[PDB]
RNA sequence: GUGGGCCC
RNA sequence: GGGCCCA
């Protein structure tokens, strides 16, 4: 009875799940609002202790990850470590408008919040 | 010159005729019978408010809404001029009705500007009657987002967004402020929380407005909704709530805060619901899309490529040895597997960004579907069981983390009909979207696109299945029809099936034609009425309550759910799911909404054949002043149909027996119009290029489903013929993707197959389309050396039994 | 012979791809475009300009 | 694939254009 | 992945 | 059960 086989398997999941779903911020900001409903887009969007920014070229991550921190939208974030859409390490000094076509253009850029 | 009017002489059309020497209706006079080339108001009350200048409408695909869709720009230039005379509008509605004036209203008298004078055939006293203004200016609202003011603080363009508070879900309030900001007057109802509607008819009144009542509010505030909750101890959060944009609110009655030893089905709800996944994982953002991002279940992107064709080369020689593929001749090859790089996937999701909301122009497909009504009065459906559905096909695939594990054949086989109908019960009270997964296609063709395809998880279908499969299966062999879903053409169906079709067109020719893009451009709106009017069978086991959540928990399953391209969660404006159970179908639906409006917009901006001008004039008083389910207009009109204008369909296949006179009179279908529509209906230009008009019934039809036809001779007497493209299937044998490869015992199937398919060309005058065939038939004998193999079947195929 | 030369690019880029040059992207991105340009042929002189260039990169590995 | 190699190599060999036999004997030599 | 004809 | 064509 494979039912009961894929029952063990999302039970093992939504149960593993939890793993990193007590934050203490889910209660924190469960008890901000009335009757414990509000979107999903956002739930994600501010239990955020990563980000990660995927940009095509040199001109947005100019643009975007100026410096090795910025903000996102009215909050603060920190440049940890990049890449370049096939997964060689790069350097901010590396990256600029010099050196701009031996990139794969694109880039993976993973920052954490303070 | 011509000024046009909506006069009220009934319709709307051009005449001719401090202010504006152009007035807001010459505007959307020019938005609505878009005839490329003759498409000049539209260009001039754009550039008259320094929307587009012309010299950039000298690039081409300016009016494409596919390529360059920089057009969004020329068009939302104009969308505070839309939204100032709505509101001069309603307050004119205000002051007419404490002015005591009643009589009906016309754009005519409003000026580009908005405001009015003109008082003269009105009676002196109310009630002053909008609702030819809407009916006229609906659907071209979000064609600029007009109501793009109210988003920022104050409603005034030159501001900061408003922050709304990033909890918040029900805005109730805003919605009918913008509803009696605008429909004060409107002297017809409005639930914008639909569960409140009078009924499906109402249903798709009302969420036709949460349409344009949700462009303006941000995408912090709609989805789902989530709450914290409680099995054996242990917090969890779920979805148990969801705001829908056309929808509004609706919260899951059937509800556990707390719960202990949940369920099997509990977690067919639990599993593919989206916030487990969700919140439960890390963080994304993407550059490449246009589409608004939330997250990334793994925190790598990923990338994925193709594995160009295969070729087989034994038979390219025993081919090109007897002189194919030769200089000068009409035996090229053309069709390929062509391979794609990583980007394919983003690049073609991002062709989503073409969508857009319509309001669909809510009279006229209520009418409508008045209409289709009877062509399925001849057919029968309702709510069935678990074990008495007809479904095949069933070793495929079960949705997002569902692909991990199995079969949709174990959840066919696992889920009881006990299981399976209770949580058909669960779901006619409640909501639970779902996920899609994107994915791409291997098929050789000619050109270098990729045309994504999606797949949505079982528990969705197989309710959907369980609902709609007796009204499909009333249609899936009934011949003679207009449809042809299951009927072949084989055993010269076809023939009777022409025959049947025209059955005394009156002047008759031939018209065919097809759709660019509907699977991304589809108006969410059509698949609602769609899905609506498939379930009007459902009246003895469906209350009305659960006909709305019936329509919202498919809308939640498969049109705005959300999509997970690569390791990347986004959410889907709209665009039909290509592996859903009602594809061709809702597709046929949607198809013959688009016949109606080609009928109808036809017969509005055209009249002397006075059965004709009553049946416009009782058109006109049935929608811009009538509002009942009536049969006798409805079948008048429906014979009419039948006799003058007679038609067969395959989902976007629109072949059309039909008169010249009335078609050259502007009663009836000619490709302008269709042209049009959806250049104001479903958001692309359909090129003539591609469709065709064959002015003699005689020598059929130049397509339909990969075939051309002729006509010859059969049993004493001359018939209709169907032929396929011999490239096609030289490519298809010349092109294999890795089945030959496998063994030799299929591939027998695969050329005996693609050989049937044009045994027509040995008919024909062209002496190497015959030896298509013969080449076929000397290679089938090449194989039946190591095994019809000869053409004996292959002609009794068109002898009917 | 330009279907003949057509059916050679596609045996071409099959092999190139049976080497992994999508590892390398760009790489697989010229490849890519100049095929599906390849096929598209009208006048044989620039088929076989963009054929020699295909080559030029098989060629430049070992 | 094995053939696919020969069979595109004796394709080469039949296309019969002078460049691309050329650079076959530039290849030839590996170079 | 969808439903539809065909054939084995 | 396998597979060709088609939306
Ligand atoms: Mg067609
Ligand atoms: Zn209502
Ligand atoms: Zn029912």
């Amino acid at each position: 009875d494979k039912r009961a086989k894929v029952t063990s398997a999302m039970q093992t999941m939504l149960f593993t799940m939890l793993r990193k779903l007590d934050n203490d911020a889910l209660n924190n900001i469960i008890n901000n609002a009335r009757d414990g409903c509000v979107p999903l887009n956002i739930i994600p969007l501010t239990t955020a202790a990563k980000l990660m920014v995927v940009i095509p070229d040199y001109n947005t991550y100019k643009n975007t990850c100026d410096g090795t921190t910025f903000t996102y939208a009215s909050a603060l974030w920190e440049i940890q470590q990049v890449v370049d859409a096939d997964s060689k390490i790069v350097q901010l000094s590396e990256i600029s408008m010099d050196n701009s076509p031996n990139l794969a253009w694109p880039l993976i850029v993973t920052a954490l919040r303070a | 010159v011509y000024r046009a009017f909506d006069i009220y002489v009934a319709g709307f059309a051009k005449f001719l005729k401090r202010l504006t020497k152009y007035t807001m209706a010459d505007l959307v006079y020019a938005l609505r019978h878009f005839d490329e080339g003759n498409c000049d108001t539209l260009k001039e009350i754009l550039v008259t408010y320094n929307c587009c200048d012309d010299d950039y409408f000298n690039k081409k695909d300016w009016y494409d809404f596919v390529e360059n869709p920089d057009i969004l720009r020329v068009y939302a230039n104009l969308g505070e001029r839309v939204r100032q005379a709505l509101l001069k509008t309603v307050q004119f509605c205000d002051a007419m009705r404490n002015a005591g004036i009643v009589g009906v209203l016309t754009l005519d008298n409003q000026d580009l500007n908005g405001n009015w004078y003109d008082f003269g055939d009105f009676i002196q006293t109310g009630v002053p009657v909008v609702d030819s203004y809407y009916s006229l200016l609906m659907p071209i609202l979000t064609l600029t987002r007009a109501l793009t003011a109210e988003s920022h603080v104050d409603t005034d363009l030159t501001k900061p967004y408003i922050k709304w508070d990033l909890l918040k879900y029900d805005f109730t309030e805003e919605r009918l402020k913008l509803f009696d900001r605008y429909f004060k007057y409107w002297d017809q109802t409005y639930h914008p929380n639909c569960v409140n509607c009078l009924d499906d008819r109402c249903i798709l009144h009302c969420a036709n407005f949460n349409v344009l009542f949700s462009t303006v509010f941000p995408p912090t505030s709609f989805g789902p909704l989530v709450r914290k909750i409680f099995v054996d101890g242990v917090p969890f959060v779920v979805s148990t709530g969801y705001h829908f944009r056309e929808l509004g609110v609706v919260h899951n009655q059937d509800v556990n805060l707390h719960s202990s030893r949940l369920s099997f089905k509990e977690l067919l709800v639990y599993a593919a619901d989206p916030a487990m996944h969700a919140a439960s994982g890390n963080l994304l953002l993407d550059k490449r899309t246009t589409c608004f991002s939330v997250a990334a279940l793994t925190n790598n992107v990923a990338f994925q490529t193709v594995k160009p064709g295969n070729f087989n080369k034994d038979f390219y020689d025993f081919a090109v040895s007897k002189g194919f593929f030769k200089e000068g001749s009409s035996v090229e090859l053309k069709h390929f597997f062509f391979a794609q790089d990583g980007n394919a996937a983003i690049s073609d999701y991002d062709y989503y960004r073409y969508n857009l909301p319509t309001m669909c122009d809510i009279r006229q497909l209520l009418f409508v579907v008045e209409v289709v009504d009877k062509y399925f009065d001849c057919y029968d459906g309702g709510c069935i069981n678990a074990n008495q559905v007809i479904v095949n096909n069933l070793d495929k695939s079960a949705g997002f983390p569902f692909n991990k594990w199995g079969k949709a054949r174990l959840y066919y086989d696992s889920m009881s009909y006990e299981d399976q109908d209770a949580l058909f019960a669960y779901t006619k009270r409640n909501v639970i979207p779902t996920i899609t997964q994107m994915n791409l296609k291997y098929a050789i063709s000619a050109k270098n696109r990729a045309r994504t395809v999606a797949g949505v998880s079982i528990c969705s279908t197989m309710t959907n299945r369980q609902f709609h499969q007796k009204l499909l299966k009333s249609i899936a062999a009934t011949r003679g029809a207009t449809v042809v879903i299951g009927t072949s053409k084989f055993y010269g169906g076809w023939h009777n099936m022409l025959k049947t079709v025209y059955s005394d067109v009156e002047n008759p020719h031939l018209m065919g034609w097809d759709y660019p893009k509907c699977d991304r451009a589809m108006p969410n709106m059509l698949r609602i009425m769609a899905s609506l009017v498939l379930a009007r069978k459902h009246t003895t086991c469906c209350s009305l309550s659960h006909r709305f959540y019936r329509l919202a928990n498919e809308c939640a399953q498969v049109l705005s759910e959300m999509v997970m391209c690569g390791g990347s969660l986004y959410v889907k404006p709209g665009g039909t799911s290509s592996g859903d159970a009602t594809t061709a179908y809702a597709n046929s639906v949607f198809n013959i909404c688009q016949a109606v409006t080609a009928n109808v917009n036809a017969l509005l901006s055209t009249i002397a054949d006075k059965y004709v001008r009553n049946l416009q004039h009782r058109l006109y008083e049935c929608l811009y002043r009538n509002r009942d389910v009536d049969t006798d207009f409805v079948n008048e009109f429906y014979a009419y149909l039948r006799k003058h204008f007679s038609m067969m369909i395959l989902s976007d296949d629109a072949v059309v027996c039909f008169n010249s006179t009335y078609a050259s009179q502007g009663l009836v279908a000619s490709i302008k119009n269709f042209k049009s529509v959806l250049y104001y209906q479903n958001n692309v230009f359909m090129s003539e290029a591609k469709c065709w008009t064959e002015t003699d019934l005689t020598k059929g039809p130049h397509e339909f489903c990969s075939q051309h036809t002729m006509l010859v001779k059969q049993g004493d007497d001359y018939v209709y013929l169907p032929y396929p493209d011999p490239s096609r299937i030289l490519g298809a044998g010349c092109f294999v993707d890795d089945i030959v490869k496998t063994d030799g015992t299929l591939m027998i199937e695969r050329f005996v197959s693609l050989a049937i398919d044009a045994y027509p060309l040995t008919k024909h005058p062209n002496q190497e389309y015959a030896d298509v065939f013969h080449l076929y038939l000397q290679y089938i004998r090449k194989l039946h050396d190591e095994l019809m193999l000869t053409n004996d079947n292959t002609s009794r195929y068109w002898e009917p039994e | 012979k330009m279907s003949d030369v057509k059916c050679t690019s596609v045996v071409l880029l099959s092999v190139l791809q049976q080497l992994r040059v999508e590892s390398s992207s760009k790489l697989w991105a010229q490849c890519v475009q100049l095929h599906n340009d390849i096929l598209l042929a009208k006048d044989t002189t620039e088929a076989f300009e963009k054929m020699v260039s295909l080559l030029s990169v098989l060629l430049s590995m070992q | 694939t094995s053939a696919m190699q020969t069979m595109l190599f004796t394709m080469l060999r039949k296309l019969d254009n002078d460049a691309l036999n050329n650079i076959i004997n530039n290849a030839r030599d590996g170079c």
